[PDB]
């Protein structure tokens, strides 16, 4: 299951 | 910017036997950037029905792909893989050696 | 043995040619189980292993939403990074991201990781403690400060120690018949004379899983890399792997050489010796 929270650099 | 030239292996899935169905593989690895042209060749002509794996990468961030096709080896037929990449001054053609 | 779940993402910009290419792939150990490719027909997350096919529409809908969110983040990142490094619009650039978790033999959390690269080099990584970042250069320091302000590590650690390991365990149980199996290498040696004074010995390892393997030649029990040749381990295409290692030896001295094979699938390492 993927992470739900990537954040822009 | 980094550029890395591809390593290429051309081999069969199973030991080669004339008249027995098999898969011919062209494994390209260690390259960057990701744009790469890979064709499998039969007696110098491109094979259309070739599949490929999903792009992935190794611990050093270099990319790898497997290209493959169903085929039946015969006495007469020669195979090769043709690879083009930004690091190559001309496309590289690697012959299938049936014992390797 | 231990296991892992890893996701790999690549994003590539296309100067003068619109939206970036985006490819995502997920793995349990060395077995791919899902993919997403922006060039493909479905525009959904898709199954690539039998055991994940049983997950219901809520899983597929959810994974599609989340993978599209990854894609959208990377599209923003390619523009931001082009700005940070003041790169021209003419060139293609690449972002890569990998994250995942490992568990031990008891299937309990062992470690977690998250690595990000721009144009094939480290940009920012999560430290082993899962609480702070390592930035590769001055532009990545900007990102580190943003991510500290938004408490990214905290929520990423929650995923890496929680959700990641819980879902890995589910996958291991559902895919048990193929994921918790090791395929020991099938091994053999070939001999080819080169001349009256030399011959090649080649040690083969075929049909093995997982991919990790060590093949080494010894002469009179001493490690030998002079006059040796090793290929990279390569996929067979059927979910197993192949490798070979070769040495050129004097004619009549073949029996002084041994090939040593180490693999998780073997109860003890193998020693092979050429017997005419």
């Amino acid at each position: 299951l993927l992470w739900n929270g990537p954040m822009a650099v | 910017m980094i550029q890395r030239t591809p390593k290429i292996q051309v081999y069969s899935r199973h030991p080669a036997e004339n008249g027995k169905s098999n898969f011919l593989n062209c494994y390209v690895s260690g390259f960057h950037p990701s744009d790469i042209e890979v064709d499998l060749l039969k007696n110098g002509e491109r094979i259309e029905k070739v599949e490929h794996s999903d792009l992935s990468f190794s611990k050093d961030w270099s990319f790898y792909l497997l290209y493959y096709t169903e085929f039946t080896p015969t006495e007469k037929d020669e195979y090769a893989c043709r690879v083009n990449h930004v690091t190559l001054s001309q496309p590289k053609i690697v012959k299938w050696d049936r014992d390797m | 043995g231990s296991h892992s779940m890893r996701y790999f993402f690549t994003s590539v910009s296309r100067p003068g040619r619109g939206e970036p290419r985006f490819i995502a792939v997920g793995y349990v150990d060395d077995t791919q189980f899902v993919r997403f490719d922006s060039d493909a027909a479905s525009q959904r997350m898709e199954p690539r292993a039998p055991w994940i096919e049983q997950e219901g529409p809520e899983y597929w809908d959810g994974e599609t939403r989340k993978v599209k969110a990854h894609s959208q983040t990377h599209r923003v990142d390619l523009g931001t990074l082009r700005g940070y490094y003041n790169q021209s619009e003419a060139g293609s650039h690449t972002v890569q991201r990998m994250y995942g978790c490992d568990v031990g033999s008891d299937w309990r959390f062992l470690r977690g990781y998250h690595q990000y690269a721009y144009d094939g080099k480290d940009y920012i990584a999560l430290k082993e403690d899962l609480r702070s970042w390592t930035a590769a250069d001055m532009a990545a320091q900007t990102t580190k400060h943003k991510w500290e302000a938004a408490h990214v590590a905290e929520q990423l650690r929650a995923y890496l120690e929680g959700t990641c390991v819980e879902w890995l365990r589910r996958y291991l149980e559902n895919g048990k018949e193929t994921l918790q199996r090791t395929d020991a290498p099938k091994t053999h040696m070939t001999h080819h004379a080169v001349s009256d004074h030399e011959a090649t010995l080649r040690c083969w390892a075929l049909s093995f899983y997982p991919a990790e393997i060590t093949l080494t030649w010894q002469r009179d029990g001493e490690d030998q890399t002079q006059d040796t040749e090793l290929v990279e381990t390569r996929p067979a295409g059927d979910g197993t792997f192949q490798k070979w290692a070769a040495v050129v030896v004097p004619s009549g001295q073949e029996q002084r050489y041994t090939c040593h094979v180490q693999h998780e699938g073997l109860p003890k390492p193998l020693t092979l010796r050429w017997e005419p």
